[PDB]
This record gives C-alpha cells, structure tokens and sequence, in this order.
C-alpha cells in the first residue's frame, strides 16, 4: 500500500 | 498537495502523521484514524470496503 | 459510483440531489451545501480555493 | 462545470 508522512 | 485528496473518517482535511492511500479511489486517510499501519500490502477506504472502524 | 469520490463540507458520503465536481481534484460536493447551482462555468472545491461558504 | 443528479 502507498503511504506517506509529512 | 493540492491534488492529493484527503478523505478520512475523522473528517479533518489535514496532512499529518502516517497516512495511507486507498488502492481504488486514491483518497488519503490517517492510519491512526483507520486502525492500520504501513505494513499492510493493500488498502481500501471505508467507502470502497464498508466495515466498522 | 465507487470510483467517484464525494467530499463535501457537510462530510456526509451520500449521493443525493444536484452535485458538482471540482475541476482540479475531481471530488464531488452538494451544490446546496456549497452555495452554488448547476449553471456555473468552472468549479473548485473549498480546499482548492479556500473561502467561506 | 461537471454536474450530476442521481
Ligand atoms: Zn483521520
Ligand atoms: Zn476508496
Ligand atoms: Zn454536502
Ligand atoms: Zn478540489
């Protein structure tokens, strides 16, 4: 799955 | 970014913390709100895959 | 449809009435909630074009 | 622009 963290 | 749609069950349009994208409708949700983490291989939001959260 | 993302300021994920699509981010919103009707030429949602509604 | 009514 595609994840991010800004 | 402006073309990344945030639609989490919390209803807050904000980009913070670990976030995950639905594989079908492309919306982003907060992992903590949805009860998951990035170790999942595949993800669908609560509208593409209705379920209790 | 399942591929059509509803993200209105009301926060209800329901397909009723006249709705309108943001030209940028493609989400759908209820015209009544957004204070618009079906005769506008271009539309942007309240996140692509922040404003009071 | 694009509108609908179900
Ligand atoms: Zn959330
Ligand atoms: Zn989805
Ligand atoms: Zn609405
Ligand atoms: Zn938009």
């Amino acid at each position: 799955a595609r994840t991010k963290q800004t | 970014g402006p073309l990344d749609v945030i639609r989490c069950i919390c209803g807050l349009y904000k980009d913070e913390g670990l976030m995950i994208q639905c594989d079908k409708c492309m919306v982003w949700q907060h992992c903590d709100c949805m009860g998951v983490n990035s170790d999942v291989e595949h993800y669908l939001c609560e509208q593409c895959d209705p379920r209790p959260v």
